[PDB]
């Protein structure tokens, strides 16, 4: 790809003391145009990694297909498949690793910017992140694009050290990821009301959550503003 | 015979007479034996040198920090097919970060070998395998013959008269199974073992060689002062 057509907004993210959060919305926009409502950009791989994914739309689900191939060749003569056996997040992310910064280097990038979230066999969180570059790095919380300048910030009020995650619970760390999507709805003109959040935990289940809403915001106040500087 | 000119052509009672013959090269190796519990794995082995002025032939090869092998046959064939592993492990670590299971390195050799039997131009392999490793599933043994055959046992032995060794191994089955956090004895046993298939010949310091590998050992190679304790 050498420039994006139909883009995805922010992917944000971060860690608590049993598992991981991951959140995104549900829009595909097409040049200040709102174009596609409904597009899923959050990926489950297996029942312990969610991928999260911005940027370019067909590049997505061309990775979405890479992965389902992926899940497939993992299953081929494999009796330990949903065992010990099963695929990782660190694995999923390796491999999404050397496919982007291999495509990088053939000037043939994939624009996007990917979160693979989810928890180790150990039961060990995982979270990192890598772009179209093949930058890769880790956080307690994570975000690209827009949410990097104002999710991040409130995030790290939750998550400020590797030692605030096992004093951050569940219920904790989904308001914050809640609160951050309503700002992004808030400040960004790319962004759509409706999105999706995933949590892994280590004891329960991956629990997926579609169709969310952000929820009651404040705009009364409006109606006290008047026309800019002498006006009424 | 005249079915027996290459390997792309069945006998009428539908046989690969080369591979017959490769199978017969393997036979004349000396002998290897592989043993495993549900903590370690242990490969001995004896050497073989030209005479009393040469070295002795080393046997066992390390693929990966969990993963080794030993053979019996023709060496260079070993070399190669142990080049290959040692590729595939690498890159499984490379683009996966994942150690390679066992079973999954015995279908690519099975893979491998299979390709040498069906088209012109080719032989097949020489040599005889026996793979031990730890992986996420425990301790692992594997036998592969230039057939493309492989399979997993919890012991066995290969090359000349190692049909001793194997009866051995049939009979304490139970015994080393059960050997767990104790490498020493499993070690000792492996030696027991392949000490059924010596007719005229004893165990030294220059012809024994041993590796083992384990839940917290890597794969690792004693030979000389290092197995005078376990002769």
């Amino acid at each position: 790809t050498q420039q994006p057509i139909v883009t995805g907004t922010s992917v944000i993210s971060m860690k608590y003391d049993n598992g991981v959060i991951i959140a995104a919305d549900n829009l595909g926009s097409y040049g200040s145009l709102l174009r596609f409502n409904g597009v899923e950009r959050l990926i489950p791989v297996g029942d312990n990694t969610v991928v999260g994914i911005s940027g370019d739309i067909s590049d997505m689900q061309h990775i979405e297909r890479l992965l389902k191939d992926l899940v497939t060749e993992n299953a081929y003569d494999n009796p330990l498949a949903d065992a010990e056996e099963a695929l990782e997040p660190s694995y999923i992310f390796e491999y999404l690793a050397t496919v982007m910064y291999q495509r990088r280097s053939k000037m043939n990038p994939l624009w996007n910017a990917i979160i693979v979230a989810g928890v180790q066999s150990n039961g060990d969180q995982f979270l990192r992140y890598v772009n179209l570059l093949g930058v890769t790095y880790s956080s307690p919380t994570l975000a690209t694009g827009f949410g990097a300048h104002m999710a991040n910030p409130l995030l790290r009020k939750v998550v400020d050290r590797e030692s605030d995650i096992p004093k951050t619970t569940v219920q904790v760390a989904e308001e914050a990821i809640v609160n951050a999507m309503r700002v992004l709805y808030y400040r960004d003109a790319r962004s759509s009301r409706n999105f999706s959040l995933a949590i892994i935990d280590k004891n329960t289940g991956l629990t997926f959550k579609k169709n969310l809403q952000v929820e009651n915001m404040k705009w009364d106040f409006a109606k006290d503003i008047k026309g800019y500087g002498t006006q009424k | 015979n005249n079915y027996d000119g290459d390997t792309v052509t069945f006998s009428p009672t539908g046989r690969l007479f080369q591979v017959e013959y490769a199978l017969e090269a393997i036979k004349q190796g000396s002998v290897t034996v592989g043993l495993r519990s549900n903590t370690h794995a242990v490969l001995v082995a004896l050497k073989r040198n030209a005479d009393e002025l040469s070295s002795y032939q080393k046997k066992i090869i390390k693929c990966d920090e969990h993963m080794g092998l030993s053979l019996a046959g023709l060496a260079p064939d070993a070399r190669v097919l142990s080049n290959y592993l040692r590729q595939q492990c690498n890159y499984s670590s490379l683009v996966f970060n994942r150690k390679l299971a066992v079973e999954r390195a015995g279908h690519l050799l099975c893979d491998k070998a299979q390709k040498n039997t069906q088209s012109y131009g080719g032989r097949p392999y020489g040599v005889g395998l026996l793979i031990i490793g730890y992986d996420k599933s425990g301790a692992h043994l594997l036998e592969f013959q230039p057939s493309g055959n492989v399979t997993e046992l919890y012991g066995t032995a290969i090359g000349a008269r190692s049909q001793g060794a194997k009866t051995y191994l049939e009979r304490t089955l139970d015994t080393f199974i059960k050997i767990d956090g104790n490498p020493d004895e499993l070690i000792k046993a492996g030696v027991e073992a392949i000490s059924q298939s010596l007719r005229d010949e004893s165990l030294t310091v220059d012809n024994l060689s041993i590796a083992i590998v384990g839940k917290d050992t890597p794969f690792t190679i004693y030979d000389g002062e290092a197995v005078a304790k376990y002769i």
